[PDB]
C-alpha cells in the first residue's frame, strides 16, 4: 500500500484534535460575540 | 448673585512642584480627579485614599471616607436647557454642549464641576476646544438612569 | 506543543475580551458617585 | 421651637439600671421596641405583654389590647422629601436616607420615632452613624404595600 499523511489517525486522535482545535475558536467567537454586544449596548444607551 | 456659588471648600486642588493644573472635586461621596492631570491632592486625607482609573471615560474615582460624606456635592440627572454657574463665569446649556466664552478655561482649568442655577454640581468639565466665541467644553455628565454620559466635541483641547 | 500554544493564547485571549467587557459594561454604571448597579447585574450578572 | 412643640406621651422609656436607655413606641395598634434595650416598660400593662421577636428586623413588636387602639401613632408610607419633626430637632429626608445635624442623637435615644409635619410616625429609628457635619441614621419606615423596608448605612454606630 501507501502511506497517506492522515492515514494513521484514528477517530480518538480526530475527536481530541478537534476539541483543541475547534473549541478554542469557539471561544474565542463566543468572546467576541460578547464584546461586540457590550460595546453596542453601552454605545446605545449614552444617548 | 454669580458670587454666591464659590463658596465651596469640598473642592481640592492638586499641587505639582508647587504650582496648579487641575482640581479634584468630590461628589456623591465619591472623590473623582482628572486622569490626565499629575500631582498630589493638597489635603492628605485625600491624597492617601487609592483610587481606581478609568481610561475610557478619563477620570479616575475613589471612595471618600465616612467621615467625609456628609459635606459632598449633589449631583443631578436633569440638565435643563440655558443658564449655569462656574467658578470662572456663567455657562450656557444648548442642544447638548456646554459653552462659555472665549479664553475660558484654559491650564490648569479641567476638574472644575459645574454648578446649576440651584447650587448642585450637574456634570465635571475636563477640557474644551474653542469654537469662534464660544469656546465648547468636553464634559462628563450623568444620565437620569445613572450611566455617566460623556460629551466631547471633535478635536478637543486639554484643559 | 502548537496545539498547546495555540489553545493557551486563544483561552488568554478570551478572557482579556471578557475582562475587557466587563469594564466597559461596569464602569459607565460604576462610576456614578451613588454606585446603583441593578441594571447590568440582573441582565447578565456580570459581578 | 415649633420643631419640639410635637410631643405625645404614648412613647414609654424602657428602665433597666434605673436610667434611660432606649423608648418603645405605639403605632397603629402594635408596640415596638429594638432587641438593644433591656428591662420593663414604664406602662405595666405592656411591661407584662408578650412581644413577639423579630432579629433580622432589629424590633419586637407586641399587640396592644383592643381599648388602646384608639389612641397611638398613625403610620405613614410616604415619605416626601426634606424635613420633618422629631424629638430633637429637624431630620432631612434626602435621597432615602434620614438625617440630623451634629451631635443630635447618641446612647439611650434608639427607639424614638420620627413624624413630619403633620403629627404622625413615618418612621422609627434604631441606631445612628456619624457621616460628618451631617449625621445619618439607621432607621425602620413603612411602605405603600407594608413590607417595612429598613435602612442600615454601612458601619453604623449602634445605639
Amino acid at each position: 500500500h501507501a502511506q497517506t499523511f492522515t492515514a494513521a489517525v484514528s477517530k480518538t486522535a480526530w475527536t481530541w484534535l478537534t476539541s483543541l482545535l475547534g473549541g478554542s475558536a469557539v471561544i474565542i467567537i463566543i468572546g467576541l460575540v460578547l464584546a461586540t454586544i457590550v460595546a453596542m449596548y453601552v454605545l446605545t444607551n449614552q444617548k | 448673585r454669580m458670587v454666591m456659588k464659590l463658596e465651596s471648600d469640598k473642592t481640592f486642588p492638586i499641587m505639582l512642584e508647587g504650582k496648579i493644573n487641575g482640581y479634584a472635586c468630590v461628589v456623591g461621596g465619591k472623590l473623582f480627579r482628572p486622569m490626565h492631570v499629575e500631582g498630589k491632592i493638597d489635603n492628605d486625607v485625600l491624597a492617601a485614599l487609592k483610587t481606581k482609573k478609568a481610561s475610557k471615560y478619563d477620570l479616575e474615582y475613589a471612595d471618600v471616607p465616612q467621615n467625609m460624606r456628609a459635606d459632598t456635592f449633589k449631583y443631578t440627572h436633569e440638565k435643563p436647557q440655558g443658564y449655569y454657574s462656574w467658578h470662572h463665569g456663567a455657562v450656557q446649556y444648548e442642544n447638548g454642549r456646554f459653552t462659555v466664552p472665549k479664553g475660558v478655561g484654559a491650564k490648569g482649568d479641567s476638574g472644575r464641576p459645574i454648578l446649576d442655577n440651584q447650587g448642585r454640581v450637574v456634570a465635571i468639565v475636563l477640557g474644551g476646544v474653542n469654537e469662534g466665541s464660544r469656546t465648547a467644553l468636553s464634559v462628563v455628565m450623568w444620565n437620569e438612569k445613572g450611566v455617566t454620559v460623556k460629551y466631547t466635541p471633535e478635536n478637543c483641547e486639554q484643559w | 506543543s502548537i496545539c498547546a500554544a495555540i489553545a493557551t493564547v486563544s483561552v488568554a485571549a478570551s478572557t482579556w475580551l471578557f475582562c475587557r467587557s466587563r469594564v466597559a459594561c461596569l464602569t459607565p454604571y460604576r462610576l456614578t458617585p451613588n454606585a446603583r448597579i441593578p441594571f447590568c447585574l440582573a441582565v447578565l450578572c456580570c459581578a
